[PDB]
């Protein structure tokens, strides 16, 4: 397995500009090597868990593919992130597999997506025909039909824009201030590993 | 053959800090993670703490921020400090070995235990007693009047194991422990044995070792 | 985090006995279970890693099975050294490992009536100003057994403590120890003392005295 | 989609929206009561004129769901919160007066 | 004969649990196994016949399972009702079908301290020469009680009888009746009778008394 | 619905006979296989006695030639006489139906028991006596006491049945007399001591006893 190009998990860490979470930005990792250690110790993370796998190990696996979702939601949504778990996120906006391998990291962003007066550039769905099968991504804007009468496009009686916007306010409590997450999925096919740690 | 032996634990009032140790042998330290998992008779057994190999340490929300947990490779050794102790906090604190096979974690050696109470209370340390016999018979030591739990009892220096009961001990209206160790033995070897009970209370560090012989009335 | 609960919480069995107790996740799992022995006094041991593999040294007795939400140990003969508490642990989440509540395996056995002692209070303590007199119930079996103190035929309330041992893991048999706190001066008051044991081993109460000055 | 369900998603709607306009609305009233100014004032009042509208014509939605079909009383306890008429069942001329 | 094993002797679970008890024939016996619900003073129930077949009315989450000679009966999810001794029985062989020995299902529940009564004797019993002081305990969990009489405050031994209900079938409790026999002279003797009452429900102990000739 | 309902049972002594009885409704009564089935505390369930359809009759070993099972279809009946009685005997007996689906062959109904006692003591009914509600108390108590009877069992109802909640007829306990003792309590409300009458019925079928007290406030 030659690799010597490190992966870029700063890339998606440090970036400036997250999704919003019915938008769940995805970016593929492969061919290179993986440092977690800098993901060790974080004084930032208020979430690290991981699933299938051991964080301690991670040094030590190969991977055929790793995968980073990120996004932002609300502080009390960020349990939501996780295996089974149900919720406006979890139902409707970003749906993580029963049998999901990988890890959920989260941190506090007041200080980077919060204004004064409201940041109302992240948005949710808040309704939804059904739920969302795992890893997929809904970005219609489809009038959302709550009644027998047809909605033809148009807000109304029964009749529902599906998105709503956070407001991010520096000022909110911390279960309504901004939460950014970073979710690693670790795939594993019948191809050749193409990530792996530095011990292997 | 794998061994972990953890120290420190004892009496320590609220606010307090205190540092756990455990000394691990039969393996290669370095190699593996270490662990921190307590228990109490209301929450049944509860991860505290875990450090890698490569450094990472973790912790649940309840620890954060106040216990931390860190290693000696070079002395095979394990530490957790903890700081603003509660009484909640009081615990049996083992330290434990991860490993895995294949992607399956679990945790496969454990220490004995290091008992931890947080309390204003002060330390006691025990008197000891004997329980004379007066065939089988039966003699004993009584270990009264102690604080924190525990005292630990062996007799003739553990070479005397068949037939003994050290009582699990009871706490008696003045807030301080007592408990009694017992053993059968034959009669006719109550002429051909001398029978010494061995006390340790480490909180007032006490060590007693007591004769038990039958009264003269 | 995943919260597991474990069923029965307390089971008693004979020697020889299949044992099975179940163990269920609030999700799915997948096989992701450890099971965990733990004795009185000792630290859990390790019998089974992902839900049905043994882990070395543990006997064949010992096996687990099951997958998604629902798991079971199993043993296939029960063993006096068996009596313990067992506890599943999902090993799915990290690092928030966590435990079942446990449950208790009692040993079922044929009734045994105690050996019953009585221990005067040592000259040693009567000269700090109390008086334990102490009286010893030995491996009896079942664990329910009543103890009652006559101090010159008077009986005793409330200056008496109980202790209990947990099974023991050969014979299956508990003892108790109740003790007597007396005053220097009561205890020197009075001559006669004496327990009195109810149990279902013995044809009528057994009682064991001592005169206090007296061999 | 029976009525109570159609209840249930419309108070959904209401509740997110109604957080959002609430809390523009008392951090206006904050700002002016601990820092008296004209400015302030006009922020306030503008915010609580904002949040009536909407309960205005958030309650006349409301209207459009018959108690009697709900029978879930939670959900009954808040579309009743919400279809308060009271003075609106005089005339225009009454309520003015 | 085909002789019957059952496991566990007793359990205790909590409602909602998953209950399993497994049954064992000293032969081969293919699918013809029964099992049978007894409750407290009733006869047995049928719930199971040819290893895994549901009788008529019986709530769904019994179910049976097993073949050859290895057998187990599941509880999906434990409820009050339930509190109960099982039997399995072979059909294999007749007309001499043979039980299994039982096992005894109990529900854990949350502690409940006893409600306590006290009952001076009847006029009529006086006449008849005897005198009968009751104590009752109430529903109460768990079953672990201790009572005790006293006599214008003097503690009583050897006069007293206990008796103890079934688990109840709708909360799980248990209750308990104390009775002290006196001759009509012994308690025309003193005034005040008491009973005492430890549960671990109760911070304190609990005294209802009365007086001889006072209502 | 299928009932049976057993009678018959009671003190008998060694070497005696006795007859037990079962009435059957809510079936065809003669296209089923009729059983007796005893119960101790010390050996559990055990079948004693099989009549088939065909008038074939099965028992094992330990009873043959003591005891004789028949049926009368005309009168929904069965049968079990018992002679050579013997202490071992003394249990309850239970009559059941039998039935199968395929091979598979269950008991599929069974009646309520009948206690047989095996002894040379002689039958002593009960005394019963009120155990009066406190004047002072809201929940309140009061029962019945039934002392000194002989054999097993009485029983207790309140208010000739109308009265179940909240009863607690308590387990007989053996006197050191040789005689048994019981007692029934049922909690009420404190305020339906004025409002509502409390009698107890006590049933001693080996002595012919019925009594029904009426508990009464002091
Ligand atoms: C995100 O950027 C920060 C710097 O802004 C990186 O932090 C450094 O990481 C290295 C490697 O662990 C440390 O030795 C430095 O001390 C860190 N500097 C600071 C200022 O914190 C961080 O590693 C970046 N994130 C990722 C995932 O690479
Ligand atoms: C591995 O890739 C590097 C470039 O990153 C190249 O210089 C080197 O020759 C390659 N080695 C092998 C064994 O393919
Ligand atoms: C008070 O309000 C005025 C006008 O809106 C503003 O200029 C000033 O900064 C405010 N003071 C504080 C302390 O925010
Ligand atoms: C009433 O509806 C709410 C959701 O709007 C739900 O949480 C609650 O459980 C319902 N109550 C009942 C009794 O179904
Ligand atoms: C409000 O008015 C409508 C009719 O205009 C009426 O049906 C409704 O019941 C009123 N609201 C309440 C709470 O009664
Ligand atoms: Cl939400
Ligand atoms: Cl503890
Ligand atoms: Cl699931
Ligand atoms: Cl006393």
């Amino acid at each position: 397995p030659n690799i010597t190009n490190l992966c870029p998990f700063g890339e998606v860490f440090n970036a400036t500009r997250f999704a919003s979470v019915y938008a769940w930005n995805r970016k593929r990792i492969s061919n290179c090597v993986a440092d977690y250690s800098v993901l060790y110790n974080s004084a930032s993370f208020s979430t690290f868990k991981c699933y299938g796998v051991s964080p301690t190990k991670l040094n030590d696996l190969c991977f055929t593919n790793v995968y980073a979702d990120s996004f932002v939601i609300r502080g009390d949504e960020v349990r939501q992130i996780a295996p089974g778990q149900t919720g406006n996120i979890a139902d409707y906006n970003y749906k993580l597999p029963d049998d999901f391998t990988g890890c959920v990291i989260a941190w506090n962003s007041n200080n980077l997506d919060s204004k004064v007066g409201g940041n109302y550039n992240y948005l949710y769905r808040l309704f939804r025909k059904s739920n969302l099968k795992p890893f997929e991504r809904d970005i219609s804007t489809e009038i959302y039909q709550a009644g027998s009468t047809p909605c033809n496009g148009v807000k109304g009686f029964n009749c529902y824009f599906p998105l709503q916007s956070y407001g991010f306010q520096p000022t909110y409590g911390v279960g309504y201030q901004p939460y950014r997450v970073v979710v690693l999925s670790f795939e594993l096919l019948h191809a050749p590993a193409t990530v792996c740690g530095p011990k292997k | 053959q794998v061994q972990l032996v953890e120290s420190g634990g004892g009496l320590v009032q609220p606010g307090g800090s205190l540092r756990l140790s455990c000394a691990a042998s039969g393996f290669t330290f370095s190699s593996y993670d270490m662990h921190w998992v307590r228990q109490t008779t209301g929450k049944g057994l509860e991860w505290v703490s875990t450090i890698g190999t490569a450094g990472d340490t973790y912790y649940p929300d309840s620890v954060k921020g106040r216990f931390t947990i860190s290693r000696e490779d070079a002395k095979n050794s394990l530490y957790l400090q903890m700081n603003s102790l509660r009484a909640g906090d009081t615990a049996v604190y083992y330290c434990a070995r991860g490993d895995s096979s294949g992607y399956y974690y679990y945790f496969d050696y454990w220490g004995q235990g290091t008992l931890l109470t947080v309390s204003s209370a002060s330390t006691k340390g025990p008197s000891v007693f004997p329980l004379a016999p007066s065939g089988t018979a039966a003699l004993g030591c009584l270990v009264k009047d102690y604080f924190p739990e525990p005292v630990t009892v062996s007799w003739n220096s553990g070479a005397l194991t068949s037939g003994v009961h050290t009582f699990p001990a009871v706490l008696q209206s003045s807030g301080l422990y007592s408990l009694s160790s017992v053993v059968t033995v034959p009669s006719s070897s109550l002429g051909t044995q001398t029978y010494i009970c061995n006390v340790n209370h480490k909180p007032s560090n006490t060590k007693v070792d007591k004769k038990v012989e039958p009264k003269a009335c | 985090d995943i919260q597991m609960t474990q069923s029965p919480s307390s089971l008693s069995a004979a020697v020889g006995d299949r044992v099975t107790i179940t163990c269920r996740a609030s999700q799915s799992i997948g096989s992701y279970l450890n099971w965990y022995q733990q004795k009185p006094g000792k630290a859990p041991k390790l019998l089974i890693y992902a839900a049905s593999s043994l882990q070395s040294g543990v006997p064949s007795r010992f096996s687990g099975s099951g997958s998604g939400t629902d798991f079971t140990l199993t043993i296939s003969s029960l063993q006096p050294e068996d009596f313990a508490i067992y506890y599943c642990q999902q090993s799915y989440v990290s690092p928030t490992y966590t435990f079942g509540p446990g449950t208790k395996v009692d040993i079922k056995r044929t009734v045994a009536a105690p050996s019953v002692f009585i221990f005067p209070p040592s000259d040693e303590q009567l000269k700090s100003g109390t008086a334990s007199v102490v009286c010893l119930l030995n491996n009896f079996y079942p664990r329910e057994a009543k103890v009652q103190w006559k101090v010159d035929n008077a009986l005793q309330s409330g200056n008496s403590q109980e202790s209990v041992t947990e099974q023991d893991s050969k014979d299956s048999t508990y003892s108790l120890s109740s003790t007597l706190t007396l005053s220097k001066a009561d205890y020197e008051k009075h001559k006669v003392y004496a327990c009195e044991v109810t149990h279902q081993g013995l044809s009528s109460p057994v009682t064991k005295s001592f005169n206090r000055g007296e061999c | 989609s029976t009525i109570e369900e159609q209840a249930k998603t419309f108070l959904d709607k209401f509740n997110h929206e109604a957080e959002d306009l609430f809390y523009q609305s008392s951090l206006a009233s904050w700002n002016y009561n601990t820092n008296i100014t004209e400015e302030n004032v006009q922020n306030m009042n503008n915010a609580g004129d904002k949040w009536s509208a909407f309960l205005k014509e958030q309650s006349t939605l409301a209207q459009m769901y018959p108690l009697q079909e709900i029978q879930n009383l939670t959900v009954k306890l808040q579309l009743q919160a919400l279809q308060q008429n009271g003075s609106s069942v005089l005339s225009e001329d009454k309520s003015k007066r």
